[PDB]
């Protein structure tokens, strides 16, 4: 709880990941498997966690959010974490067919890596990710401020991590705006866990991901694309934020 | 704190988005069956007499051989096999010799879009071809396949525009594109019609589909293109026997990748299956 502690924590995590984001980028084939099952990269946040618990005092304050616990509110929280991405790729859906060119499932695009191989692979990027940014990171900034600010200091380094500049700066713009979406909601989706929140940030990643590829596939590098995901996830976020904020 | 009716609620929720979000990919899963429109036209040439007909008068029937590099004259017997509409009736791709080629269907327009989807160019002008197939009477499938194999490699480079003076004309059927030179040939009839925008492309040469290859009702399935049983062996847009059945499987498997079925159908029926035809509906139908 100590204040050189908690800089310092948010500095060594931060720094040791993208560290190790562009170490792991030469890294891609000492794991077995190709970027689209698994990116290699996304093991940063996780060995990043591992290693701040480690050099750092108050153990019990460092694995406060590793609640690997079943619990009846995570349960409910899991539901959730399933009903926010179906919501997204709806509003993703309507916006194709209504402005754009519709879209097409993963199964029928002829795949030479079997479905299950993604799904899998999708649920383990989903799980270092989160176990890292919001089952360790979420909770170190949670001790200082409320879920709100919390969730905005991971989004803007998740987005920071998850920055995409392939298809030019107006592309990383929206990019953005949908990662640091993406952290809001899950903020909220993990708030008052009594630290379970493993299984709800991998459940809302993994579906969010894998709902992306298994319907949008066609649409990677559009800029079209990326404006409806960003604006149907922030459109998203800001009911589901606004919601819990008036029953609170 | 923990709680069981929130569960339930959230179950309910889940169940209800669950629903649309299958109601929405139902589309891409599942086969969309469509109630067929079959014209039943009886001739008076029996399909012996009509085979007579294709056997000597003409004898331009061509076969590949086994080589698959020269054409031969086709045997008696295998122009018989090749032109007995009987056989290709309870067959699933050869049912679409019998597709009325002049009858626009309204495939809805997400489904071509997927079709579409590696053609960036004629993804852009999905509207304009559903348009012209509409107003200018050709199936959409048929006019779309056509301009899939007319824009090919050196084809939809003609499909972008050709750059002649200072004018870019468009051409996205292949239409008066010689095999001398496609692209110049190409560019050259569009340019003699005002093809300067793609739409002018779309619609004209959809006009010309119909009013070249689509003019009589005697022939507007690609069984009665072949053989006119009508009028055997004269008004015949093919040398190859297997010509009907080839460009029927382009049909059948266009219909198959977008999980649907073509409507309107126009079989033909010889003399001498017309006798027992009219005695069962008459049977069929009427009880007592
Ligand atoms: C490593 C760089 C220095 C930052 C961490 C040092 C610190 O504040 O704490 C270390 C101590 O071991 C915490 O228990």
């Amino acid at each position: 709880i100590s204040g050189f502690q908690w800089a310092m924590t948010i500095f060594v995590f931060f720094v040791i990941t993208m560290a190790l984001s562009i170490m792991l980028r030469d890294f891609q084939s000492i794991i077995g498997v190709k970027h689209f099952i698994f990116e290699v990269t996304d093991l940063a946040p996780l060995i990043a966690a591992i290693i701040c618990i480690l050099v750092f005092k108050y153990k019990k304050v460092q694995l406060a959010g590793l609640k690997f616990s079943i619990s009846l509110k995570v349960i409910e929280r899991l539901l959730l974490a399933l009903i926010l991405p179906l919501i997204i790729l709806i509003i993703g859906m309507y916006s194709f067919n209504t402005f754009a060119d519709s879209f097409i499932l993963l199964q029928s695009t002829g795949l030479s890596v079997p479905i299950t191989h993604i799904l899998i692979g999708h649920i383990l990027m989903a799980f270092v990710v989160e176990f890292g940014f919001r089952s360790y990171l979420q909770n170190i900034v949670e001790t200082k401020m409320n879920t709100f600010f919390a969730s905005i200091v991971v989004g803007l380094m998740y987005s920071v991590f998850s920055a995409n500049t392939t298809y030019g700066t107006e592309f990383a713009a929206y990019n953005f705006l949908y990662t640091f979406s993406f952290s809001m909601i899950l903020g909220e989706l993990i708030r008052a866990t009594k630290g379970r929140t493993i299984y709800i940030a991998t459940t809302f990643h993994a579906s969010m991901t894998f709902g992306l590829i298994f319907l949008f596939s066609e649409e990677i590098g559009d800029l079209f694309s990326i404006k409806v995901i960003a604006i149907s996830t922030a459109i998203v976020a800001v009911g589901y934020i606004g919601l819990s904020l008036i029953i609170r | 704190k923990g709680s069981i009716f929130g569960i339930i609620g959230l179950v309910v929720i889940f169940a209800v988005v669950s629903f649309l979000f299958f109601s929405m990919i139902s589309d891409q899963i599942f086969f969309k069956h469509v109630k067929s429109d079959i014209k039943i036209e009886k001739l008076n040439v029996t399909l012996n007499d009509a085979a007579k007909k294709q056997i000597n008068n003409y004898t331009s029937q061509q076969v590949s051989n086994k080589k698959n590099d020269a054409w031969r004259d086709a045997s008696a017997t295998e122009i018989k096999s090749a032109m007995d509409s009987g056989t290709f009736i309870d067959n699933e791709k050869q049912k679409y010799q019998f597709l009325d080629l002049s009858k626009y269907q309204g495939i809805d327009k997400n489904r071509i879009k997927r079709m579409l989807v590696d053609r960036p160019t004629l993804l852009k002008h999905t509207d304009d071809f559903l348009k012209a197939a509409k107003d200018k009477h050709v199936n959409e499938v048929y006019l779309i396949s056509h301009a899939l194999l007319e824009t090919g490699a050196v084809k939809s480079e003609l499909a972008n525009g050709v750059e002649i003076d200072g004018k870019k004309y468009y051409n996205f059927y292949g239409v008066g594109a010689l095999d001398k030179d496609p692209i110049k040939t190409g560019a050259e009839y569009a340019k003699k019609h005002g093809w300067d925008t793609p739409e002018k492309a779309i619609s004209g040469g959809a006009d010309f589909i119909h009013k070249h290859f689509l003019s009589s009702t005697d022939q507007n399935t690609l069984y009665s293109m072949r053989w006119n049983p009508k009028n055997p062996g004269e008004h015949q847009y093919a040398t190859d026997i297997k010509w009907a059945e080839s460009n029927a499987t382009i049909i059948a498997d266009f219909y198959k990748n977008m999980k649907t079925e073509g409507k309107y159908f126009k079989y033909f029926v010889y003399k001498d299956d017309s006798k027992h035809l009219n005695k069962k509906l008459a049977a069929a139908l009427e009880h007592h």
